[PDB]
C-alpha cells in the first residue's frame, strides 16, 4: 500500500490545517474538508500549489507534491 | 493553535432505501 503524505494548508489568516492524503487522492476531497472546517462554501475558495490552481481532480502525483508541501488558500477571484 | 492533522480517506445489497 502507498503511504500518506502530509500537506500543510495555509489560510488567509496564516492558520494551518495539515492533511494526510495518498499520492492518488483527488484533491477535491481535501478542498471539501478544508472548506467544511472553515465554515465556508468550497466554491468561495481557491487552492494554490506554488501559485497554480489545484483542480478537483488533481492528485498529489500529478502536481509533484511531497511530504510537507504547502497549499495556500485564497478567496475566489 | 494546536496542531491539526486531518486524514483524507480513499474514494449495495445491504441497503434498505
Amino acid at each position: 500500500e502507498g503511504e500518506y503524505i502530509k500537506l500543510k494548508v495555509i489560510g488567509q489568516d496564516s492558520s494551518e490545517i495539515h492533511f494526510k492524503v495518498k499520492m492518488t487522492t483527488h484533491l477535491k476531497k481535501l478542498k471539501e474538508s478544508y472548506a467544511q472546517r472553515q465554515g465556508v462554501p468550497m466554491n468561495s475558495l481557491r487552492f494554490l500549489f506554488e501559485g497554480q490552481r489545484i483542480a478537483d481532480n488533481h492528485t498529489p502525483k500529478e502536481l509533484g507534491m511531497e511530504e510537507e508541501d504547502v497549499i495556500e488558500v485564497y478567496q475566489e477571484q | 493553535a494546536e496542531e491539526r492533522v486531518v486524514v483524507i480517506s480513499s474514494s449495495n445489497s445491504s441497503s434498505r432505501y
